[PDB]
């Protein structure tokens, strides 16, 4: 719990002092949440290279202090931070040699660090397509099984999926996601608000506006080339993906609260692209 | 005969000099390096790790 | 596609006898090889008692069978060198600057041109026999050639990483 | 810090390979812990472990010389896509005749030259020196200007 809260106001002092604290006075060493945790200060630090001293050092101490999927599954965003896609697949034949078992968290994580790896051809080595294509097949895998999920994991989900639709210029999915996201958290927020909707409508709107669908759909704008052929158009699954989730934001659009999105599945031409990225600005 | 010898003491002083120099100016990278094993360390949560082991 | 594409060279051609009772009878046996230039090669044989076109035909579509996609180099070259046995022979063979010759071995020579192997200089110790050549030859092309892109991918690994660094 | 030892180590691993067992055992050395860790950190193996001859350990136990004789570090194998990640180990430096290489000769080695009758580095290769008591990659043996011993060869 100290290292939780130490990790959440990230104060790296505090680390020092509770763990040299426990060490020195109480003979208490951490465990393997504790170094999950651990892994985690790390992480949020940016210190890459410690996570992975500190993620050998569990592996290496004894089988309690063994890694598990929670731990993999952080090593897998700290591979995403670093956009190094080689050591996030090598990690998952991991969690499968070991016979770990893999969970919605572990798919979602994988989704996102092939988006984005696939970001450049200099960092994707290029196999950009393919890396997103991998990822989508990760979703997929994901849809097969129920696994363990988490309150949060759908959220990832979808962030999940809009990178994928961000990476590769898709600008009629990145609507579309960014559509049903900002529609679904405006009525679950104006369904359960305690006071009247009208005089907390700020309130309400700043909850509802997540910036990260912001960038990632602006992200999705700016990659706009007239002559790309999105990487989910050629699969049977990503086809049938693409056309559920196309037909569910033209019934939403076509039957209060409303978006500027210009009235089109798709945008065809520059101007109107710049038309509605002025317009969702 | 007098500026033979002179000069091939000047060379020799002054060679000697030149090499002396070349490792103080060394010993500032050496410094250095120990400085930039400081900042690798300055963040260390004082856990065992195996590359230390 | 086959035809004009792929190229067909004859690496063995042989009588061998096998002597029945009433008197020796002869066949021709025929070792081919083809390959596109552009990363395929495969081997066929062929045996026939009446002529030997009949042998290098059925050698010729055997060898379009097995035709098999090689691990190149830069498109011109093996990955690293590769140290076979085969049966016998042992095929010492390393990669090669650009503009290197095919140094090697006749056998060797007719199977890298039909495969595209530009540049490569190689040595065949114990035994020298070019069936045995011909066929350990292609077997460490394929078997004994990793890609590096495989072997970064299997020590999960950047190509920037595994990348050797430029010494001088 | 025997080169018999490393030597059987070599081949321990290679067997192990040959035949594809997940998870085996080496001596619980210094030189095979530097080794372990060497080829762990290159991605040639999946994982060390601490453990006795029995397995691994389940709970963390300080070393003594009272325990000493029956450790063992255990060290998990990489097989992908039906092949193995360590398919081959060698050591250069032979117990009879050891390479000792100056720094130069290094970059000779590392740059294609054959020094010693000593096959040149290959492009998916590791070589490993040991200078002053401490392995490292060839690479930054030659980052760090240390005069070493050429000791194996995994690829």
């Amino acid at each position: 719990n100290c290292l939780k809260y130490s990790t959440k106001c990230s104060s790296f002092h505090d680390m020092d002092y509770f763990i040299t604290k426990f060490r020195d006075d109480y003979g208490i060493t951490p465990n393997k949440q504790n170094l999950t945790t651990v892994i985690q200060f790390y992480s949020r630090k940016e210190m890459t290279k410690q996570a992975w001293n500190t993620f050998d050092t569990m592996k290496f101490l004894s089988t309690k202090h063994f890694p598990d999927i929670c731990t993999y599954n952080t090593m897998l965003r700290i591979c995403e931070k670093e956009r190094n896609f080689p050591k996030a697949l090598d990690l998952f034949q991991e969690i499968q040699d070991h016979n770990i078992k893999p969970t919605t968290n572990t798919y979602i994580m994988m989704a996102r660090v092939l988006a984005s790896s696939s970001s450049n051809a200099v960092v994707s080595e290029g196999k950009s397509d393919s890396l997103r294509l991998l990822g989508w097949k990760y979703l997929h895998e994901l849809e097969d099984k129920n696994l363990y999920r988490h309150k949060k994991d759908d959220l990832n989900l979808f962030l999940a999926m809009m990178a994928l639709a961000a990476f590769d210029g898709d600008i009629e999915l990145s609507r579309a996601l960014y559509y049903l996201f900002i529609a679904k958290k405006y009525k679950t927020l104006c369904a359960n608000w305690k006071g009247n909707i009208l005089v907390d409508q700020d309130t309400i709107w700043k909850s509802t506006l997540m910036p990260e669908m912001l960038n990632y759909l602006m992200l999705a704008y700016a990659r706009f080339d007239p002559r790309n052929l999105p990487v989910l158009s050629g699969y049977e699954k990503g086809i049938e993906l693409r056309r559920k989730f196309l037909r569910e934001f033209d019934s939403s659009m076509r039957l209060k609260f409303k978006l500027p999105f210009l009235p089109i599945s798709d945008l065809n031409s520059e101007a109107q692209v710049l038309a509605e990225s002025n317009a969702i600005w | 005969l007098i500026e033979a010898f002179r000069k091939e003491e000047a060379r020799l002083l002054h060679k000697h000099e030149y090499l002396q120099k070349r490792t103080k100016e060394l010993e500032k990278a050496k410094e250095l390096e120990l400085e930039k094993l400081n900042k690798e360390k300055s963040s260390d949560l004082t856990i065992m790790t195996l590359d230390k082991m | 596609y086959i035809t004009r594409k792929l190229t067909m060279k004859p690496l063995v051609m042989k009588r061998v006898s096998n002597q029945t009772g009433k008197g020796k009878i002869a066949s021709f046996y025929a070792l081919v090889v083809v390959g596109d230039k552009n990363g395929m090669v495969g081997l066929g044989e062929g045996k026939s008692r009446e002529e030997m076109s009949k042998a290098i035909f059925k050698a010729h579509w055997d060898a379009v069978r097995n035709l098999k996609e090689i691990p190149r180099y830069e498109n011109r070259t093996i990955y690293g060198d590769i140290d076979f046995r085969y049966h016998g022979v042992k095929l010492h063979l390393r990669s090669a600057k650009p503009g290197f010759g095919l140094r090697v071995n006749h056998v060797i020579f007719e199977i890298c041109e039909c495969a595209g192997i530009k540049d490569l200089s190689g040595k065949v110790y114990k035994s020298r026999n070019d069936m045995n050549i011909a066929k350990g030859t292609i077997e460490a092309f394929t078997k004994a050639q990793k890609t590096l892109d495989e072997v970064a991918l299997g020590r999960g690994k950047k190509l920037v990483d595994v990348r050797k660094v430029y010494y001088s | 810090m025997s080169l018999v030892k490393l030597a059987n180590t070599c081949a321990h691993l290679q067997n192990c390979s040959k035949v594809r067992v997940a998870l085996t055992s080496i001596p619980y050395t210094k030189l095979q812990l530097q080794f372990a860790y060497n080829l762990y950190q290159q991605g040639f193996l999946s994982s060390l472990q601490k453990g006795s001859t029995m397995g691994p350990d389940k709970d963390f136990v300080e070393v003594t010389p009272d325990n000493i004789s029956t450790r063992r570090l255990w060290v998990g194998l990489k097989y992908r896509d039906n092949k193995p990640v360590l398919s081959s180990c060698k050591l250069i430096s032979k117990p009879n005749s050891r390479i000792h290489l100056p720094m130069e000769d290094m970059k000779k080695l590392c740059s294609g030259v054959t020094i010693r009758n000593i096959k040149p580095l290959q492009p998916g290769e590791l070589i490993l020196v040991r200078a002053h008591n401490n392995i490292m990659d060839i690479n930054e043996a030659i980052s760090k200007k240390l005069d070493g011993e050429v000791l194996c060869r995994v690829k």
